[PDB]
RNA sequence: CCAGGUCCAGACACAAUAAGGAUUGACAGAUUGAGAGCUCUUUCUUGAUUUUGUGGGUGGUGGUGCAUGGCCGUUCUUAGUUGGUGGAGUGAUUUGUCUGCUUAAUUGCGAUAACGAACGAGACCUUAACCUACUAAAUAGUGGUGCUAGCAUUUGCUGGUUAUCCACUUCUUAGAGGGACUAUCGGUUUCAAGCCGAUGGAAGUUUGAGGCAAUAACAGGUCUGUGAUGCCCUUAGACGUUCUGGGCCGCACGCGCGCUACACUGACGGAGCCAGCGAGUCUAACCUUGGCCGAGAGGUCUUGGUAAUCUUGUGAAACUCCGUCGUGCUGGGGAUAGAGCAUUGUAAUUAUUGCUCUUCAACGAGGAAUUCCUAGUAAGCGCAAGUCAUCAGCUUGCGUUG
């Protein structure tokens, strides 16, 4: 257990951080990134009633002053609870201001944001309006290549929804060099959704893709023709012939044609 | 050994005299004492409403109402038949209270 | 004006067409009289439905009447 | 305030309860209020 | 906590009213019909009972632990509190091919012929069956083979709802003395169809 | 809503620069005006997160339009309508839906080219008032019996005692039933359904009240639902954020809802003293009993109640009696205003509110006109619940007199 000290103390500044919306962070609140251990003594603090504008100097504070790890260890258990919180609350089913800058600013360190924030979002219970925001958060900011080359390798691994779609869209919008590995994965996630006639067949071959599944086909043919070999070429062609879109699919097929193979 | 005096309260009245004659018939034959189900006062609960949301008309008002029913029954049981019974008598509409003092 | 309804007046000429001879002029009597001849749901229907039947075992003993 | 339909009117704050009176007409029976008298 | 008791009764029915929308909103293509919800001193157990149950728990419970984690951080919940529970189709109870099967792992395991059957006649009444019956016929570990049969609730035995409403599994467990019949029949419930003048003397 | 002060823009593409420096943070200071920022000198992390400039638009936590589905709010607020078959007419149309009579009613009778049948209304639900007959109680009350107190004693009265025991529900209450069905009589009516008067009844205007359908009409409102959807820019705009300070109450005034009065059925001082609808605190500080201090406002020290248990018997007010005042803008009235003391609020000035003293303004039953109302009802009177941090003259209920 905690000694009392610290309990009446971080009690005390947690009383205090009810109601700040400018000015300075005050100095134990301050010095809780440079202890080695943070767990504790955030607890005491009263987590879930935070102030927004303390949630996004946490999260500045909490992820410019610390390693991944504990960035990741902070979002999970903080910021990802608090996003969940500040949605499904909300009487519009809307985001704070200051809480979408906090989502925003997490994401300057890309690793920590996507294995503390994004993945645990879309396996417990990622529906439209938390994928569209975060979707929206994820198209703005800037991140390097790799870190989304992985999160969105962990995109394609994912069983299909439409939010996982529009995460999808968001990380292959960046037009960044991917490796080939990656675009060898596209591919394997293109083709979960084909007909086989051999007798192997799942939901996902069957069922009804939206627009935005050929939108994100013809996003991926256009971007990383030339990064694919020639049977993932013939592969690709076989799910336009067979799951092609009536205004998206002969686009598709045309700037599929147009690509060299590795 | 141990003087255990438990208090219903609900708003339907079938189903809290249902609970009540099955608690009397049920302590009455396994030969333990206690009390009869004291009968308190039903509340009645009472706010008032407008009858114009919107502001056309006159000013005039109703009533929406409750009824909210108490009743109970003292008892003296040992422990296992104290938790046997409060296994056995949840019902949806009656709640029921297990006290273990007397003070 | 307190006109009865037209389920009550249908029943109780019906229960005089069918069942004349055991009603009387006592109220009382009709109420348990139709509790074991007609299913009657409610105790202030077949209260209405007796005293019709009343009302009308005390006019048809005047006279004939149309039914 | 009233976390159904973002209402910043029309508010009851009895017991602690913070719906407006428009989203408490319909959930009243849902609640427990029903219409007697 | 410790609400006063007019105010408990009413946020109770809140309580009740927003996980009755929050359900049918949410899992109305998974055959809703109304849920209950029993207050232990343990915990809160949340009886879900929605007639397209398979749908429900997907691979490994994770719609379960996802429903479960809606119920704990709206309603300002510790972890561990809540218990969500499926009641309807896929209770492990109401298949005679799970129990059969359920029976042969204890018997192979080295429990009881009696304990095992116990708790596989309580699993199947607690899981809301209107009635079973367990058959084991084999050599029970001696030189002369017993033909021994246990019902409880409430069954039939011939008839067109025979053909729809009992299920039926035999499966024969291999022993280190010879052979057993496992045969299963589970009863479920029929409200769950849903798809002169003379003087005589003496 | 203003007067000012700050952040943070921009996803993406392209070109210079950049690791031999573009620049992100912990700071300590110079700061900085009103407050935080902002910037630059170190101690340090620095390390592409780029800085600057051009371009369709990303962003639609950018909104209005078009299609769908949908929920809520109104109305023909359906309370007489429609339809099927028939007849009549080339047709628009009509008969059903009517010469008469009756009803609250197009509710019925009767007659008949109309005859069926549906939804309207009638009707279904829910409430009230009487049950000394059941069936039943320390979270209600009464009476008897103990222990005990005070007084005349000649038997009594007034009490205590959340367990000393017993009985009961007469009152309180939870119920099961009863009862009312316009019962009976007399007028009136084709003497047909009904209406009115009298008797009995707890209840005899439909004893009194509202919810519920089916139907045709709503450009009504949004759902932060979906469809390469029409509109304008895509951003130096703050429709996003903050910081303080002011308001919404400012006053020739008109209109309206109310309070207090113009007085002696009354103002003031003592004594008598009667309610009910309620409500009340946890991981906090509600309703507050009781004792001390203070003129009071109130403060303080404790205790009870998470509630038929304690506040509370809410000992409320109007009222009742006994004294003061004599018709004199009076001792009626209490507007305005000043001073001091307290309480809540971070903060009381444009005075939050309460107390003490003083100031004692108009105003001698109100014109034209106008509001509401037929029995526990008008009116007077206070109390409780919501708005609640503090006050009501705001609203809803309750009770007293009537
Ligand atoms: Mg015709
Ligand atoms: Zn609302």
């Amino acid at each position: 257990a905690l000694p009392e000290k610290v309990i009446k103390a971080y009690t005390t500044v947690g009383s205090i951080l009810k109601t700040w919306t400018h000015g300075k962070l005050p100095k134990l609140f301050k010095v809780i990134p440079s202890l080695r251990n943070w767990q504790d003594v955030i607890y005491v603090t009263n987590p879930e009633e935070w102030s927004p504008h303390v949630v996004y100097e946490a999260t500045k504070l909490f992820v410019s002053n610390l390693t991944a790890k504990e960035s990741q260890k902070f979002i999970n258990l903080i910021l990802l609870e608090r996003f969940r919180d500040n949605i499904e609350t909300s009487e519009d089913h809307s985001l704070n201001y200051h809480i979408y800058r906090a989502v925003k600013k997490s994401l300057y360190k890309p690793s920590a944001f996507f294995k503390g924030f994004l993945f645990p979002l879309v396996e417990t219970g990622c529906n439209v309006r938390e994928a569209t925001i975060a979707g929206s958060v994820l198209a703005k900011v800037s991140v390097p290549a790799l870190h989304s080359s992985a999160a969105l390798s962990y995109l394609l691994r994912l069983p299909f929804s439409p939010p996982t779609t529009v995460f999808i869209k968001i990380l292959l919008d960046k037009k960044y060099a991917l490796p080939y590995q990656t675009v060898d994965d596209c591919v394997y996630y293109f083709m979960r959704f084909r007909i086989l006639d051999d007798g192997s067949n799942g939901e996902d071959a069957t069922r009804v893709l939206p627009v935005i599944w050929h939108k994100a086909f013809l996003t991926f043919a256009q971007r990383y023709k030339n990064d694919i070999t020639q049977d993932q070429r013939d592969f690709l062609l076989e799910t336009v012939r067979q799951r092609g879109h009536k205004d998206i699919g002969p686009e598709i097929r045309r700037e599929l044609l147009a690509g060299a193979s590795r | 050994i141990i003087k255990i005096r438990i208090t219903l309260t609900s708003t339907k009245v079938k189903q809290l005299e249902n609970v009540s004659s099955n608690i009397v018939k049920n302590a009455e034959q396994h030969n333990l004492v206690k009390k009869g189900p004291v009968r308190l006062p039903t509340k009645v609960l009472k706010i008032s409403t407008r009858k114009t949301p919107n502001g056309e008309g006159s000013k005039t008002w109703e009533t929406y109402e409750m009824r909210i029913h108490k009743r109970y029954i003292d008892l003296e049981a040992p422990v296992q038949i104290v938790k046997r019974i409060t296994q056995i008598t949840i019902e949806p509409g009656v709640d029921v209270e297990v006290v273990v003092a007397s003070n | 004006g307190r006109v009865r309804t037209k389920t009550v007046k249908r029943a109780s000429k019906a229960l005089i067409e069918r069942y004349y001879p055991k009603l009387t002029l006592d109220f009382q009597t009709n109420k348990r009289l139709c509790d074991e001849i007609a299913t009657i749901q409610s105790k202030r229907l077949r209260n209405k439905i007796a005293g019709y039947t009343t009302h009308l075992m005390k006019r048809i003993q005047k006279g004939p009447v149309r039914g | 305030q009233c976390r159904v339909c973002s209402s910043h009117t029309g508010l009851i704050r009895k017991y602690g309860l913070n719906i407006c009176r428009q989203c408490f007409r319909e959930k009243a029976n849902d609640i427990g209020f029903n219409k007697f008298r | 906590a410790l609400i006063s008791k007019k105010r408990k009764l009413v946020a109770d029915g809140v309580f009740y009213a927003e996980l009755n929308e929050f359900f049918t909103r949410e899992l109305a293509e998974e055959g809703y019909s109304g849920v209950e919800v029993r207050v232990t001193p343990t915990k809160t157990e949340v009886i879900i009972r929605a007639t397209r149950t398979q749908d429900v728990l997907g691979e490994n419970g994770r719609r379960i632990n996802e429903l479960t984690l809606l119920v704990q951080k709206r309603f300002k919940y510790a972890p561990g509190t809540i218990v969500l529970y499926a009641e309807r189709v896929q209770d492990r109870g109401l298949s005679a091919v799970a129990q059969a099967e359920s029976m042969k792992f204890k018997l192979l395991n080295g429990l009881a012929i009696r304990r095992a059957a116990y708790g596989v006649v309580r699993y199947v009444m607690e899981s809301g069956a209107k009635g079973c019956e367990v058959v084991v016929s084999g050599k029970l570990r001696a030189a002369r083979a017993k033909a021994m049969k246990f019902a409880d609730g409430f069954l039939i035995h011939s008839g067109q709802p025979v053909n729809d409403f009992i299920d039926t599994a035999t499966r024969h467990v291999l022993m280190r003395q010879g052979v057993l019949g496992i045969k299963v029949k589970i009863m479920r419930d029929p409200a769950k169809s849903r798809t002169a003048p003379s003087v005589k003397d003496y």
